[PDB]
């Protein structure tokens, strides 16, 4: 197995800029199929163990 | 907390599991100059 990992795109790209925040939600659903990604990868993980 | 999973899911109905809903960010909450010798 792997290490699960986890990431924030607000933290990760804009940190704490409210103004790069409210852009972000212009280009739409990346970050949830990013998480989703990532999500999937944690529970294979869990699954290979 | 169960319907701002429902609103994430874009479903009413939620099946027995763990979920994540969104993030938790705690918002944010001597040598004197010598004005004395010239006034």
């Amino acid at each position: 197995s792997m290490t699960k990992t986890s990431v924030d795109c607000t933290m990760y790209i804009c940190g704490d800029s409210t103004e790069c925040s409210n852009l972000l939600l212009q280009y739409g659903s990346f970050c949830t199929q990013l998480k989703r990604a990532l999500t999937g990868i944690a529970v294979e993980q869990d699954k290979n163990t | 907390p169960l319907s701002e999973t429902k609103c994430t899911l874009k479903s009413f109905t939620v099946e027995k599991g763990i979920y994540q809903t969104s993030n938790f960010r705690v918002q944010p909450t001597t040598n004197l100059c010598p004005f004395d010798e010239v006034f």
